């Protein structure tokens, strides 16, 4: 499997911003065009997966609902990084965060899953 | 490979002559398409005149009678990339002197980039009733024999001082 | 009672062999690089059986007592931590599996111990490393300071490339960059050299250059070779000067620098490896082999019916003639040797079937003749003699294949060797062979033990990031030819690094698996693999070694001759002769008064030397002058300048051979032979070596010719490939598998070409030539890509189909190179030194008078002391005084020059404002302090400052050193010379040079090399002028051949200045393959018979590929003969010094 280093447990108080940091590392140098990171939130462990923010060519944020606006791209992904912060979070983002890294010429995608929890 | 070489400036009335004109690409892998133009104007005139033309493998020659007829291409051939541009006039004629230009036109073939140059050859020629030995070739072949003959001087004058040094001796003992 | 049991089962017999039967049956498994998972119990096998051994001497010898007889002996402490990984390893452990398992690999180490007297090896070679300690830190210091040097001289250099003058949209060269990463992209934008990895390197001054119209250079962008290879940090530039003094292409570094440089900087390359690599290389091998003396001499020291069967047996043995038939067979079997010579990739069938029958015959004779031997003798008479036994087995197979493999065949070439009883070298060949083997058995069994380590280790850590990388090194994603993803691949490239071809191999380890891993593995490899590699050599080389008016005119001519302005005058005439030679080139045609001149100048020349000639046979007469060697040369060269200029003067004269003949004037330069002093005694002691080394060449050619029709019979006819023609490269084999479908796919298909390698095994003669490039490991490659890729006579070949073949190359290099090599050097070396006890025991390199002087240079070696000094009368001088004689104030002064000495090593391409500053501040101090310190050390000491040698080095050090920082200053306000002002910089590299006084043992080391410089300087000068005679027949010979590889703008014969250049590259022998290739090929569509070559007379480019053969190989002979010598004199004047 494709080396991500994600913290499987995120806890973050409601109202604080959220970074979710995940590690990505192949061999090779990352193209942009041949780069692509995905990521997709899931209210619960079989809830169906929502894409939320992909890097193709460029970051693409999709601006769900469900987030207002409050999601942004944290990550330099030549640094092998692609993490996302989520800011002011709410009681509702509570779920699965899942990200997808593919990376040309390697075959392999990597996936990095993280289970974010609000305090109170 | 390639090299250029400047073209001789006196010719001899009533005698076949060449122009030489050569130049030469900086890279020699590179491959790129040719064609040269050769304006001359007449001695005491100014101003210039295009006399020929060559572009693929034809040779175009301007209609005007002071270079009608009398003139052939001694460039590359079927190259297409010519390099060495030259011109051969036979039957020379007073008419055939002044000042001569060679412009070349290149268009370059590279991966993305086309490029076309201009380069620019100036050959000056003047018309004489006889050949004439250069000063220099003249002047080597009589520093030669005075290098010679000092030698040959030099050895005999020393063969003399030691000769009669040497029988002198013989004779004390 | 358990401890006697425990200590019974301790020292046995069976348990020496069985804990080593266990160990070498686990080495196989490491082999397997993806084991099945039913192995892994077989794992928990050999797990188990260490412990059980372990257990037994650590139970018996600690009695319960800590282990005290366990532990004390050092060899234990590997063992115990191997069997506690395993048990670790089951228990939790670290992150890295792949680093995990070559922790098992010191498994096999432990063979060093279960095999008896391994261990006494190793601690030798151990023994060993202790004197190479001197050396090491010289090496270390000479490579640093030439590091210095190019880094100053070279930075930022490599990193030129063509950039584009026009651009599209407004577009800058900045905004370009961070915009492009692709591979496709770099190359639109830089010129790229028709399918190279990286962009064409240009330069700014004329001598370099050049960039085709309408590209303009830049310096921007990564160095090339993946970034690998650049002179911008001190690291990098380390490893770029450590490739040079080992010579691993070296040869592609110097023509780097030089394109980007400019040709003047070649002076750089010739000072560093004239002394960085032969120098240093020699100094390390004197070393070694003066330590080995001591220790391999010490130890020696210490020790000291049935009788009518009979009737027919009178017979035979009578009939054996031992006389006339045993020495009948030698030669009948020489005889069929040739007859196996006779082979060519297409032979008629009449030919082939005359092979048939003359082996037949021969297989004949020699099966008579076998049952004969054993019935004069019977079987356990017969088969008692070991040539025998050796002859049945060699008749066994032949009778074999009488009507039933190819690769069975093959063996047949063997038989030859029974020739060396009576020759007096094969036996020194054999000899030799039999030591590595034998007495040096355990030695030689090292060397293996470690190839083995080394292979399987490399496996272990890389194998597995060649597999998921690969697209970090290729296009089509597949794995390079040579890699390191199995155990025979991985065994493959440390054979290679044994051979000095690590660089290559090195940048990509580290695309794939990073720097500091290749790196820390490969400088392992190749310091450690390559010392036991040395002491072989140097071991088994060693071991294996132990009126009559007519007479006052005759009279007063010979006075002629005898005077020294004569002398002095014909001398001048010669250099004078010989200068004129170098100005006729392709250019020779522009600038037309010159030739004129120099055609004129010729014929003053060709006068002058018969009339010298005339003299000599009046002073000395006829029966003088034939008889000495040196006038039949002076006499040969006028004669051929005589015919030709009276066949041109003549006239009518010049169509053919009288044309070649010219060509002969080249040889002029050869009259300067005789007189110098130091040339001819070069000379003398080459001329006395000659039937020495001829002995040797026939014993190789035998050796090789073995290898060469063994060769032949494998790959002869199987080299030829459908190509495609605008890249070169090669069909699939899935489309076009054979030679017939190959020619249909021509003739719809424009640029398809079957064809030859032009270095190949299709006859005896042409593996002759192959063989040789693979012995030198120039141009080998290319060759073994095509014997393992090979399959049939007329089918195309498949890619690694042979896979195998490479021990056919393996096994000749071992014999082949390694052996004959030691051979070579074994005969050579020891003919000089009987040269050398013949002239009363004298150096055998130096003219008289260098000999008064090299005495002198002797005497700088003593230590007698020199005066004090008396302390001043006054204070200050006794204060300044005081302190200076402190012995706290050499060390200060010490230590602050290698405080000085990393300053520069900090300076780094693309370094900021600011860094440089403080560097410049930072050394003003320095050049404070050190000037400072001068005129401390001159208040106190007065006149006697001067008397020291070293004193005065000091003091004209700072002299230039502030002159220097003047001189950068003063350009700066009125001149901008970049180029110059590098150079000026310079200066300061004279103050590290300080460190040398402080080191005594490297200051020995360095004194040793000015001892031998007179006789370097004598080699060194007939080195030059054979050079010489070679660039000027290269000049008209080899210009205008079409340019393919290693033949180039830049590095071609085109002029003299450029002929120089390469023949001083071939000289290592480097590259001598690439430069040979464009002269080969002759004839359509390899190249254009006739040619127009404007600008010039001559027609076509065509390589002769008789004349040329016989150019490069002399000249790889010549060089390396004149090279044995520089290993011949650093060796002598090295045991001199450190004997002192
Ligand atoms: C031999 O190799 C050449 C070089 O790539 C092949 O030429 C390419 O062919 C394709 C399709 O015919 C073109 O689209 C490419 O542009 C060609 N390359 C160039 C730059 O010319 C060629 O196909 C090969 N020969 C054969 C017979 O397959
Ligand atoms: C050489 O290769 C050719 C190509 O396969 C062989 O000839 C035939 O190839 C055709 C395709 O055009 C097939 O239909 C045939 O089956 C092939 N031959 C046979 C008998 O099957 C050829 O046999 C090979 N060997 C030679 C010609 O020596
Ligand atoms: N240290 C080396 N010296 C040789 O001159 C080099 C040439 O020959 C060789 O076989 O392949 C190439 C290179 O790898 C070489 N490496 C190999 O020997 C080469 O440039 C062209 O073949
Ligand atoms: C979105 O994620 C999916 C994973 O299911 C991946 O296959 C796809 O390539 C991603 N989209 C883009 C545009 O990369
Ligand atoms: C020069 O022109 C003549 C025409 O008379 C031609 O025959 C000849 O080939 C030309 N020279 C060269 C070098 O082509
Ligand atoms: C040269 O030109 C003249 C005309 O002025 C002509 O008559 C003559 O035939 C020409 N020379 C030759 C050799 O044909
Ligand atoms: C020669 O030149 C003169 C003047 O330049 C001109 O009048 C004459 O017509 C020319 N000769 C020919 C044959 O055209
Ligand atoms: C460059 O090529 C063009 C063709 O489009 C041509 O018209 C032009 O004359 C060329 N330039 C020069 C300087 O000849
Ligand atoms: C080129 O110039 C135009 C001005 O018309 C400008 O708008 C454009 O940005 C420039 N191109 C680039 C790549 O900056
Ligand atoms: C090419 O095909 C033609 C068929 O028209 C054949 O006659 C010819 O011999 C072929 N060429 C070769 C070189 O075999």
């Amino acid at each position: 499997s494709m080396e991500v280093t994600v913290p499987a447990t995120l806890n973050v108080l409601n109202g604080s911003d959220a970074r979710l940091p995940c590690t990505f590392n192949s061999c090779y140098t990352v193209n942009h065009k041949q780069f692509s990171l995905n990521w997709t939130y899931q209210e619960c462990n079989n809830c169906s997966e929502e894409m939320f923010l992909q890097f193709r060519m460029k970051i693409i944020n999709l601006k769900l609902e469900r987030f207002q606006d409050r999601v942004e791209f944290s990550g330099n992904p030549s640094k092998y990084d692609v993490s996302v912060m989520l800011r002011n979070v709410q009681p509702e983002d509570e779920g699965i965060y899942n990200c997808y890294i593919m990376n040309p010429p390697d075959r392999h995608r990597g996936h990095g899953k993280i289970h974010l929890q609000v305090l109170m | 490979g390639c090299v250029e070489v400047d073209s001789e400036t006196e010719a001899v009335y009533g005698m076949t002559f060449k122009i030489l004109c050569i130049s030469c690409k900086r890279r020699s892998e590179t491959n790129a398409e040719t064609f040269t133009e050769w304006t001359f104007r007449q001695k005491g005139t100014e101003e210039f005149v295009k006399i020929l033309r060559y572009e693929n493998e034809v040779l175009q020659l301007e209609e005007d009678e002071r270079f009608e007829g009398r003139v052939v291409w001694n460039g590359s051939r079927g190259t297409k990339d010519l390099q060495d541009l030259s011109i051969f006039i036979t039957n020379v004629t007073y008419n055939h002197s002044g000042d001569y230009e060679c412009h070349v036109y290149r268009l370059l073939f590279f991966e993305n980039y086309e490029h076309n140059t201009s380069v620019v050859k100036k050959i000056h020629i003047e018309v004489v009733d006889k050949a004439n030995r250069d000063m220099a070739s003249i002047v080597s072949e009589i520093m030669m024999y005075v290098l010679i003959v000092v030698l040959t001087i030099w050895l005999v004058a020393e063969m003399i001082y030691c000769y009669k040094k040497i029988a002198a001796a013989t004779e004390t003992a | 009672p358990l401890r006697r049991i425990s200590i019974k089962i301790l020292v046995h017999s069976l348990f020496s062999m069985l804990i080593m039967c266990t160990i070498l049956t686990n080495c196989i498994f490491m082999t397997m690089n993806n084991p099945p998972d039913w192995t892994k119990n077989v794992e928990y096998t050999f797990t188990g059986i260490y412990t059980f051994e372990s257990l037994v001497k650590i139970l018996a010898r600690g009695f319960c007592v800590g282990e005290f007889t366990f532990l004390r002996d050092p060899w234990n402490w590997l063992d115990f931590v191997v069997i506690v990984f395993a048990y670790l390893t089951e228990f939790v452990n670290l992150g890295n599996v792949s680093a995990l398992r070559t922790f098992r690999v010191l498994r096999a180490l432990k063979t060093i111990s279960v095999i008896p007297g391994l261990k006494t090896i190793v601690g030798a070679l151990i023994q060993s490393v202790k004197k190479l300690s001197d050396v090491m830190i010289l090496t270390v210091f000479c490579l640093s300071v030439f590091a210095l040097i190019g880094l100053q001289l070279f930075m930022g250099n490599l990193k030129h490339k063509c950039f584009r003058n026009s651009l599209e949209n407004n577009e800058t060269l900045e905004s370009i960059m961070n915009t492009l990463e692709s591979e496709e992209d770099f190359r639109k934008y830089f010129y790229y050299l028709e399918g190279s990895k990286d962009a064409l390197l240009c330069g700014f001054s004329t001598d370099s250059g050049q960039c085709p119209e309408g590209y303009t250079c830049v310096k921007i962008g990564r160095n090339p070779d993946y970034g690998y290879t650049s002179f911008d940090t001190f690291s990098w530039a380390f490893l770029a000067l450590f490739r040079l003094m080992t010579q691993d292409y070296w040869e592609n570094l110097y023509q780097q620098t030089l394109r980007a440089a400019g040709k003047t900087y070649m002076i750089f390359f010739v000072v560093v490896i004239f002394l960085g690599s032969f120098y240093l290389i020699n100094l390390i091998l004197a070393v070694v082999a003066m330590a080995y003396k001591e220790q391999n001499q010490a130890n020696i020291e210490e020790a000291k019916c049935s009788p009518y069967w009979i009737k027919f047996k009178k017979c035979i043995y009578f009939i054996v003639m031992d006389p006339f038939v045993d020495l009948a067979i030698t030669i009948c079997i020489v005889l069929n040797t040739l007859f196996m010579a006779m082979e060519h990739h297409p032979m008629t069938e009449e030919f082939k079937n005359v092979l048939a029958i003359g082996n037949l015959v021969f297989t004949g004779i020699f099966a008579a003749e076998m049952v004969l031997k054993l019935i004069a003798m019977d079987p356990y008479e017969y088969f008692q003699v070991g040539w025998n036994i050796f002859d049945s087995l060699i008749v066994t197979l032949s009778l074999v294949e009488l009507f039933l493999l190819s690769v069975l065949r093959s063996f047949r070439l063997l038989r030859v060797f029974k020739l060396a009883k009576s020759w007096p070298t094969l036996n020194m060949l054999i000899k030799i062979i039999g030591n590595s083997v034998g007495a040096l058995g355990n030695l030689t069994l090292v060397l293996a033990i470690i190839v083995f380590i080394f292979a399987v280790v490399g496996m272990q850590l890389f194998g597995k990031s060649y597999k998921e990388c690969v697209c970090k090194i290729n296009d089509d994603c597949t794995l390079p030819r040579w890699h390191m993803n199995d155990f025979f691949h991985s065994f493959l490239i440390v054979f290679r690094v044994l051979c000095g071809e690590w660089i290559e191999t090195m940048w990509d380890c580290m695309e794939v698996a990073g720097q500091a891993m290749c790196l820390i593995v490969y400088m392992m490899v190749m310091v450690i693999g390559n010392l036991v590699v040395l002491n072989l050599f140097l071991a088994l080389l060693l071991s294996s070694f132990s009126g009559k008016i007519w007479w006052n005119i005759r009279k007063t001519c010979y006075k002629i001759v005898e005077h020294s302005w004569f002398e002095s005058f014909i001398v001048l005439m010669i250099l004078l002769s010989s200068g004129a030679l170098a100005f006729e080139d392709i250019y020779i045609e522009r600038k037309k008064t010159i030739k004129i001149i120099l055609e004129y100048a010729d014929k003053i020349f060709t006068y002058i030397f018969i009339l010298e000639m005339l003299l000599k046979w009046i002073a000395y007469g006829y029966k003088t002058y034939f008889t000495n060697a040196w006038c039949w040369l002076d006499f040969l060269i006028v004669d051929v300048s005589l015919v030709t200029l009276v066949a041109n003067t003549l006239g009518y004269s010049d169509l053919g051979p009288i044309k070649s003949l010219r060509t002969l004037r080249a040889l002029r330069p050869l009259r300067a032979l005789s007189r110098f002093e130091g040339m001819r005694v070069v000379v003398n002691a080459l001329i006395g070596a000659i039937p020495s080394i001829m002995n040797v060449l026939l014993v190789c050619l035998i050796f090789w010719l073995i290898f060469s029709i063994m060769g032949v019979n494998l790959f002869a006819g199987k080299f030829y490939e459908c190509i495609n023609t605008t890249d070169g490269s090669r069909f699939p084999a899935s489309q076009v598998p054979n030679r017939s479908e190959c020619f249909a796919l021509m003739n719809v298909s424009q640029n398809v070409r079957w064809k030859n390698l032009k270095v190949n095994f299709d006859n005896v003669g042409l593996g002759y030539l192959s063989l040789l490039q693979v012995a030198t490991f120039k141009g080998w490659t290319i060759i073994m890509y095509a014997a393992v890729d090979s399959v049939n006579v007329d089918k195309q070949p498949k890619y690694e189909y042979s896979l195998y073949m490479y021990i056919y190359f393996v096994v000749f290099i071992i014999f082949g190179s390694f052996f004959t090599l030691n051979l070579f050097i074994g005969v050579i070396i020891d003919n000089f030194n009987q040269q050398k006890k013949k002239l009363g025991g004298q150096d055998i390199f130096m003219t008289e008078e260098q000999k008064k002087y090299y005495n002198a240079m002797k005497k700088l070696g003593s230590k007698k002391p020199q005066k004090p000094i008396p302390r001043p009368g006054n204070k200050i001088q006794g204060c300044i005084f005081d302190l200076v004689t402190n012995q706290a104030f050499d060390i200060s002064i010490m230590v602050l020059i290698c405080l000085n000495m990393v300053t520069m090593m900090v300076e780094k391409e693309g370094q900021s404002q600011h860094m440089t500053e403080v560097l410049y501040w930072i050394n003003v101090v320095f050049i404070i302090l050190f000037t400072g310190e001068c005129v401390l050390k001159l208040i106190s000491l007065r006149h006697y400052y001067f008397t020291v040698g070293w004193n005065i080095f000091d003091f004209v050090v700072v002299i230039i050193s502030i002159v220097g920082m003047f001189l950068a200053d003063l350009i700066e306000t009125y001149f901008v010379s970049p180029t110059l002002f590098r150079v000026i910089r310079l200066a300061r590299i004279g103050r590290i040079l300080r460190l040398v006084k402080g080191a005594k043992g490297i200051r020995t080391l360095l004194f040793a090399l000015m001892m031998s410089l007179p006789a370097l300087f004598n080699i060194g000068l007939l080195l030059f002028l054979v050079m010489f005679i070679y660039a000027i027949f290269g000049m008209s010979n080899f210009a205008y051949v079409k340019k393919e590889d290693g033949i180039n703008d830049m590095f071609n014969f085109e002029t003299f200045g450029n002929s120089m250049i390469c023949l001083f590259q071939i000289t290592t022998s480097a590259g001598w393959d690439g430069l040979l290739a464009p002269i080969l090929n002759s004839k359509p569509p390899d190249c254009d018979p006739k040619k127009v070559h404007p600008g010039s007379s001559v027609e076509g480019d065509c390589g002769n590929p008789s004349v040329g053969i016989f150019y490069f190989v002399s000249y790889i002979i010549i060089s390396f003969l004149v090279v044995v010598n520089m290993y011949i004199a650093v060796i002598l004047e090295n045991f001199s010094v450190a004997t002192e």
